[PDB]
C-alpha cells in the first residue's frame, strides 16, 4: 500500500491496481483510476501529477484534479 | 511503516499490532494512543494524520487527541 | 548495504560487514574509512543518519553507534531494547530509535545514554 | 531496494528491482537516461548530483540531468 497528501487531497495505492483521490476535508471520493498495475509505493505527488510505480515495471503520471492518466512508461 | 515522525515536539509512531502512539519527544510521556488493527501506513499533514489498512481503510484523525475526524471504508 | 546520507558535501556510507566511510562529494576522496567489526560482523543496519558532528547508526546485535563526522571514532555506542533496523531520526538533541521489538527509545546525542523507553505494543 | 520514485528538479528517478535506474522528464514521462549499471541499491539525490551505492558499498556520483557519471570509489 501507501498513502501521501497533497492539495486537498488523500492518494492511496492499492493491490487491486486501483488509485484513489480522497479530499482531505471528509474523505469523500474525488476521483478513482485503474492503473497498469498494482500499486506497492507511496504515490508521489509533484507539478499537479500522482506518480504510480507498479510491481508490473511500469511508471504513470495521473492528474492531480481528475486522476486520468497523463503518460505511461516502460 | 517503523520510522518515527517527529512533528512540533511530538513523536508519532506505529506498532506492528496497530497500535498509534503520540509521544512528547522530550520527556516520552505519552499524549495520546489509539488501537487500530493492521494499520500499514500513515501521514501527518497540517492539523491530521492520515492512515490506512490492509483493508483500504482510510482514517483521518486530530494531530492533538488522535480523535477520529472521518473514516472512509467503501473503497 | 544501508541507506547513505549527505551533510556538508560529504557522502556518508555504509555496509553490514562494519564499513563506514566518508567522501568528499566533489571528487570522491575518502575522508576516512573505518570499520565496526569486530572478524565477526557488527551487522548495521539502521542508518546512515548524520546530525550534530555524529554519524548514527543502528545494528542487528541491538547497538546504536555515533561516529565523529572529523575522522570516524567512535564517538559512543549504546546498547538499546532489540534490533536497530530503522533510520535514527535525531530531534532536539536526542536520537530516536524504534526497536524491532516494538520499543521507542530517545538517546542523548552527547553521550548516548538512554533518556526514555516506551513499549509502543502495550496494550493501552 | 526501494521502488518508489524520488523528484527533483522536474526529473523523475526510479530503480527497478534488477538495479535498474532511470530518469524522466516529469512532464512528459519521456526518458532522459537510463543505466542498467550494476546492482544498484540505494541512491540520494542533492543539488546537481545523484549519489548510487550497490550491493558492494562502491558510490558513483552522476548528474541529474545528464547521468554523466563524474567519479567512482571503491
Ligand atoms: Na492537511
Amino acid at each position: 500500500g501507501g498513502v501521501t497528501v497533497s492539495g486537498g487531497h488523500v492518494y492511496i495505492g492499492s493491490e487491486k491496481a486501483q488509485v484513489y483521490a480522497l479530499n482531505t476535508s471528509d474523505g469523500t471520493v474525488a476521483w478513482q483510476t485503474k492503473v497498469a498495475g498494482e500499486a506497492l509505493s507511496r504515490p508521489v505527488v509533484s507539478d499537479g501529477l500522482v506518480l504510480i510505480h507498479t510491481s508490473n515495471g511500469q511508471l504513470q503520471a495521473l492528474n492531480e484534479a481528475d486522476g486520468a492518466v497523463k503518460w505511461t512508461v516502460n | 511503516d517503523t520510522t518515527p515522525v517527529v512533528v512540533n515536539g511530538v513523536v508519532f509512531a506505529l506498532a506492528y499490532n496497530g497500535n498509534l502512539t503520540a509521544l512528547d519527544l522530550r520527556s516520552g510521556q505519552i499524549m495520546w494512543k489509539r488501537e487500530l488493527g493492521s494499520v500499514n501506513d500513515f501521514i501527518v499533514d497540517g492539523n491530521r494524520i492520515y492512515l490506512v489498512d490492509q483493508n483500504d481503510r482510510v482514517m483521518a484523525l486530530t494531530i492533538d487527541g488522535g480523535v477520529t475526524l472521518w473514516t472512509q471504508s467503501d473503497l | 548495504n544501508l541507506h547513505p546520507a549527505l551533510a556538508d558535501n560529504v557522502v556518508y556510507a555504509a555496509d553490514r560487514a562494519g564499513l563506514v566511510k566518508a567522501l568528499n562529494a566533489d571528487d570522491g576522496k575518502e575522508i576516512w574509512s573505518v570499520s565496526l567489526a569486530e572478524k565477526e560482523p557488527a551487522l548495521l543496519s539502521g542508518g546512515v543518519t548524520v546530525s550534530g558532528g555524529h554519524v548514527y547508526i543502528g545494528s542487528e546485535k541491538a547497538q546504536v553507534y555515533a561516529l565523529n563526522t572529523s575522522d570516524g571514532t567512535v564517538a559512543w555506542q549504546t546498547k538499546v531494547a532489540g534490533e536497530a533496523l530503522s533510520r535514527p531520526v535525531v530531534s532536539d538533541g536526542l536520537v530516536l530509535i524504534h526497536t524491532s521489538n516494538g520499543q521507542l527509545q530517545a538517546l542523548n546525542e552527547a553521550d548516548g545514554a538512554v533518556k526514555w523507553t516506551v513499549n509502543l505494543d502495550m496494550p493501552s
